[PDB]
RNA sequence: UGAAAUUCUUGGAUUUAUUGAAGACUAACUACUGCGAAAGCAUUUGCCAAGGACGUUUUCAUUAAUCAAGAACGAAAGUUAGGGGAUCGAAGAUGAUCAGAUACCGUCGUAGUCUUAACCAUAAACUAUGCCGACUAGGGAUCGGGUGGUGUUUUUUUAAUGAC
RNA sequence: CGUCGCUAGUACCGGAACUAAAAGUUCCGUAGGUGAACCUGCGGAAGGAUCAUUAAAG
RNA sequence: GUCGACGUACUUCAUAGGAUCA
């Protein structure tokens, strides 16, 4: 168990390093929390339009 | 800024000559800038008691569609039939079998329509059983007889003749006479009439119908 | 306060009149 | 000399509608609801709302020319209750008192032969 | 006061009680409301018409119609007479099925739970809420004032959903106390 | 409210806290203060967060007239709403209604405690303690195991509490990992949320949902915008492109046919890296 | 019974 | 007859211990209040006492009582009452 | 809603009426009455085969009862791959977080609910009650069949049937 | 009756001015759960308190 | 590690009822 644990830790370290290699912000990205909604109000649509306009 | 009823105009509906009372009230519409397009396709539902002047028909309603307009007279045609909900709820009771039949058939005028008939078993004069359920075989036989009778009556007649049969409830008498031997029955009625398809319009057939 | 569990002798006309008066 | 209308009454749990239209039903003469006649949402379903609503529609109908109405009361129906509530009854009483002639009273609640599942769920609703 | 008519169809199971009580039904209708009364045996429905010469109260005809309808639903006569006497009494109706889909023995027990042993649980609700309840199989009718009936409906619904009678009875005492306060 | 009265379990809790004499202790849910006195006895100083003013006052009276006065500090408010001071160890018997937020807040403290002893409902505790392949493995398990390590200290039964609750309880130790692993919280949480809708189905079937396609396509549009590359913004423009991207990543990672409940940390991390490689960002 | 079957 | 049939049917299904227990007590009260049951002459008591002594059917050597007792089942109140209710009934028959 | 607030709405909501489209479900009649080994089973009509009971002065002559092994089916939920996706709806998000009879309420709603080809084989799958055989009380109601009457109704020509 | 306060506001160069300020139900099977002292979906059970009316083809 | 499940072994809580008398 110890040896598999250590091998898993090394794999984790390599993967996490490669993750830092490629990273971005998440403010503009839509969260997966919306998966249940399936329909948006006019307020939410206006917020999306404003955000997209700010992006350009 | 405009009261709509200033621009509205009144029109008087008229019924088929098959009914005794042709006067069935009035309606209204925006004045032509046309009014006729709004009038055509309009339907009005009215109890048979008003048209025939007898309370015996109080539980029956006729839907009539506006098909033509002439000089503030709205010439209509038969569009459908139904019973009142209260009457239907009255007929349905515990301790009896409800037999219902439906038939799709076209008249001699190519009026495709659907007739729904309902009936209930009854206990005889000397009955002492609480209930009067009928075996499934009797139900099926009665349903076949009813379907055959309805198809024969509709096919061998025109739509005006069909309504002329509906008003005096002759079809119910024929049904009960035919189904009498199979099983005694009560409350035999043509529950509903639907108009599925309409042939090509013929204003001549409407004028002749309206005299 | 104890609530009666038997049919009320007074009729609804009577109860509502007592409420009125 | 007696022109007829149809008084459509829709009695829901949280409000009452009084809707008067021509015999065909296509053209509405006057629509009033308990919301417009009351300050708080709670009393919209109250009968007091209904009688105010009924009286106003009756007043409008006399002005137009309508003198008689056929009453077609109804409830929400569908998968919900099938009987009109007190709001509908109070409006109907007001119409009679209003002086309009009541031709015929009929129930046209939407009654399903067999319907979809209700909102409540297995454990029920309306605690 | 114009010439008008009303018709109320009595179901078969209630008309014999109508026969049982009709001696006490036509007097109040004809003397107080000045209403001209009749029932058609052929159709088995009570026919009420306003007599223009003698009738005076415009709401009399509708008041009588609801009075018979109250009797038709199963309410006792004197309970229905309150409708004629007063003007602010209405009838609330609903099925158990809207509250909850109960079938078979579940349905039977729910009806029993509402009525209670010897009808005590129903007798509990009627007095506390100042209303009357008719348990017509799965059909419930409540008669009373608008605010009054809503408390009655809540307690009945609680029993249907499964609330044991005892906790319902305790709540009835609480609201009953508040009724006396106001 | 429910109050513990078995002294032995509380003594075990304070003992297993292993509070060094130079430690400041954040004691949530003071209650009467049975734990608090002993925490004060073996601590530099104690900060207490109480919601009920009366219980805080009673604690003040209880402690009043002892050596341990200057040590105790009582904050009045709602624990989440308050912004807390630095604290070294957290010992709580707070109402279970706040169990899940509490945990994450300790994780997201600017300087997280090295150790905390938390009392949680048995079902909740097991879910916190679940390992990959277990029945109760869930989003909470994976997330908390990313940001910390949780172990079981005791099982506390119904009889100890008065009035009895309808569920048993347990006490666990939470260890926030220092340094914090360098993975964005949002991206991890989004991937897990998409993959844990039904933890016993294929991950592919988890992604087959239409709303997931909409969210991922919008995310891809936003990312392409960030890199200054133009995008049409039509609703279904790259449904067919993102679909192929997802298919390829799922196939090559070989996680397409593996149930989420049986996936460990490294499997999810590999999936995250692949989705990033092909250009999809979840949150 | 006055008016059982006739107007009363 | 149909109405009684339906009512009798519904009561048959209800087999709740408490519900039957309430019903039995009320029935006994009415019968005692109405004195429906004829008095037992000295002969009826003597024969009844004879049979009870003859069999000893109302002591804890019966199967059900022994099974409940030997397995710590009678520590509970409700079963103890039932065991009691059996015993006092035997004692009543033993009275002279 | 206990009152509000997210929500829709002068681009016309809610409501009215004339239609059209999609997917479920078979109210009232409905009854522990009926059928099936059980789970279960309810609109009309056709086809395919299957079954109990009844009637038999028909036929084979012990071919039978129970059943470790082994086999078919097995509510609801659930898994794999297509289809469908109306209602309801685990999960998730979000409005409100004021008041104890109404104290868990609302909106959006993923999977599911439906169906096709296979898996899973669990329920208070209850009469908390193995299967076959015999015997041991009276009473009237019902479901299916059969026997009998110089019984009623009907066939409104008789009748014979049907229903009583 | 005076001084500086404290709360709100107005301006001026931490400071220095002005105004206002009536308060003291019990479960079973399965599937889930991140404001979980427990909730929720589907199917099932009573091991859960039956009052009234009821031939109206009378 | 004061870990989970199971196996094993023990502890523990549920006993008073009728009659007479004061
Ligand atoms: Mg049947
Ligand atoms: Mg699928
Ligand atoms: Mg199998
Ligand atoms: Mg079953
Ligand atoms: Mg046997």
């Amino acid at each position: 168990k110890f040896i598999e644990h250590q091998l898993k830790r090394e794999e984790r370290k390599t993967i996490i390093g490669k993750l830092q290699d490629y990273k971005i912000d998440t403010s503009l990205l839509t969260s997966s929390k919306r998966l249940g909604e399936g329909r948006q109000t006019k307020k939410e649509e206006f917020k999306e339009a404003l955000s997209l306009e700010r992006q350009g | 800024v405009v009261d709509p009823f200033t621009r509205k105009e009144w029109f008087d509906i008229k019924a088929p000559s098959t009914f005794e009372n042709r006067n069935v009230g009035k309606t209204l519409v925006n004045k032509s800038t046309s009014a006729s397009d709004a009038l055509k396709g309009r339907v009005v539902e009215v109890c048979l008691a008003d048209l025939q002047g007898s309370e015996d028909h109080s539980f029956r309603k006729i839907k009539l569609r506006v098909d033509e307009v002439q000089g503030k007279n709205l010439l209509t045609n038969f569009h459908g039939m139904d019973f009142t909900t209260d009457k239907l709820r009255s007929m349905v009771r515990k301790w009896q079998t409800l037999i219902e039949a439906n038939v799709t058939v076209k008249t001699s005028d190519d009026y495709v329509l659907r007739i729904f008939a309902i009936a209930f078993t009854r206990k005889q004069a000397n009955q002492v059983k609480r209930h009067s359920y009928a075996q499934s075989s009797h139900i099926r036989a009665i349903r076949k007889v009813i379907s055959e009778i309805l198809t024969k009556e509709v096919q061998g007649s025109t739509l005006a003749q069909l309504t002329s049969k509906l008003i005096p409830e002759v079809i119910n008498k024929e049904i009960e006479n035919a189904t009498k031997d199979i099983f005694p029955l009560q409350n035999i009625h043509v529950r509903k009439v639907k108009l599925l398809k309409q042939p090509k319009f013929d204003v001549g057939a409407l004028m002749a119908l309206h005299g | 306060f104890e609530l009666s569990d038997v049919k009320s002798s007074k009729s609804l006309a009577e109860i509502y009149e007592d409420d009125y008066t | 000399s007696q022109v007829f209308g149809v008084a459509r009454i829709y009695a829901s749990f949280n409000d009452t509608f009084v809707h008067v239209t021509d015999l065909s039903g296509k053209e509405t003469i006057a629509r009033v609801t308990g919301g417009m006649k009351v300050k708080a949402d709670r009393d919209e379903s109250s009968p007091y709302a209904a009688m105010l609503a009924a009286q106003d529609v009756a007043a409008k109908c006399k002005e137009v020319g309508i003198t008689a109405v056929h009453v077609k009361i109804r409830a929400t129906g569908g998968t919900r209750t099938k009987t009109p509530g007190p709001g509908g009854q109070a409006a109907l009483r007001a119409l009679a008192r209003s002086g309009l002639r009541i031709g015929r009273i009929e129930d046209v609640t939407p009654v399903p032969s067999d319907s979809t599942r209700k909102k409540g769920g297995r454990r029920g609703r309306r605690l | 006061i114009k010439f008008e008519s009303r018709k109320i169809m009595v179901p078969p199971h209630r008309m014999t009680p109508l026969r049982n009580s009709w001696t006490k039904i036509y007097p109040p209708l004809v003397e107080h409301l000045k209403l001209q009364v009749r029932m058609n045996l052929k159709t088995k429905s009570v026919e009420l018409r306003t007599n223009p010469k003698f009738t005076t109260d415009p709401g009399a005809l509708q008041k009588g119609a609801d009075f018979i309808k109250a009797f038709t639903l199963g309410f006792d006569l004197d309970d229905s007479i309150a409708l004629l006497r007063l003007d602010d009494l209405y009838i609330e109706t609903f099925e158990v099925k809207d509250v909850k889909t109960l079938t078979g023995d579940h349905l039977s027990r729910a009806i029993g739970r509402i009525a209670g042993k010897d009808g005590k649980t129903k007798f509990a609700i009627e007095n506390a809420t100042r209303t009357r309840i008719v348990l017509a199989d799965s059909k419930i009718h409540i008669l009373g004032g608008f605010t009054h009936i809503r408390m009655a409906r809540e307690s009945v619904v609680s029993l249907i959903l499964g609330s044991p009678p005892g906790k319902v009875y305790g709540n009835l005492r609480t609201v009953a106390s508040r009724l006396k306060e106001r | 409210q429910h109050i513990l009265k078995n002294p032995l379990v509380a003594q075990g809790i304070v003992d297993k806290a292993q509070i060094r004499p130079s430690d400041v202790v954040l004691e949530v849910g003071p209650g009467t203060g049975n734990l608090t006195v002993r925490i004060l006895e073996q601590a530099k100083n104690v900060v207490a967060v109480e919601m009920d003013p009366r219980m805080a006052a009673e604690l003040t009276k209880r402690v009043r007239g002892t050596p341990v006065e200057k040590k105790l500090e009582i904050m009045l408010g709602d624990f989440m709403k308050t912004e807390l001071p630095y604290f070294d160890i957290c010992i709580s018997n707070t109402p279970y209604q706040i169990s899940s937020p509490l945990v994450f807040k300790l994780i997201n403290q600017p300087r997280p405690p090295r150790v905390s002893i938390l009392m949680f409902q048995r079902e909740f505790a097991l879910r916190l303690l679940a390992r990959p392949g277990d029945s109760l493995y869930c989003r909470l398990s994976a997330n908390v195991q990313m940001w910390a390590n949780v172990t079981h200290i005791m099982k506390v039964g119904k009889n100890n509490f008065r009035p009895p609750p309808q569920v048993e309880s347990s006490v666990v130790r939470l260890e926030i990992k220092n340094p914090r692993p360098q993975v964005d919280y949002n991206e991890w949480d989004g991937l897990l949320r998409i993959v844990f809708v039904r933890k016993n189905r294929t991950i592919s079937a988890g992604f087959k949902s239409t709303t997931v396609m909409d969210i991922l396509e919008k995310n891809y549009k936003t990312f392409l915008a960030m890199n200054n590359e133009m995008v049409d913004d039509t609703k279904g423009s790259m449904h067919d492109v993102v679909k192929e991207k997802i298919d390829t990543v799922l196939k090559e990672t070989d996680l397409g046919d593996k149930r989420a409940g049986k996936c460990d940390q490294n499997d999810f991390l590999r999936l995250l890296y692949a989705f990033h490689q092909v250009g999809i960002h979840f949150s | 019974l006055p008016g059982w079957g006739e107007w009363a | 007859m149909f109405r009684e049939e339906r009512k009798a049917r519904r009561l048959k299904k209800i087999k709740s211990k408490t519900y039957r227990k309430i019903k039995k007590k009320e029935l006994m009260k009415n019968r005692e209040l109405a004195a429906v049951s004829s008095d037992e002459d000295n002969e009826d008591h003597d024969i009844a006492r004879a049979k009870e002594r003859m069999t000893l059917k109302h002591k804890t050597n019966s199967k059900w009582a022994k099974d409940m007792i030997k397995h710590g089942m009678t520590n509970d109140a409700e079963t103890r009452e039932e065991m009691e209710e059996m015993l006092r009934q035997g004692e009543r028959l033993k009275a002279k």
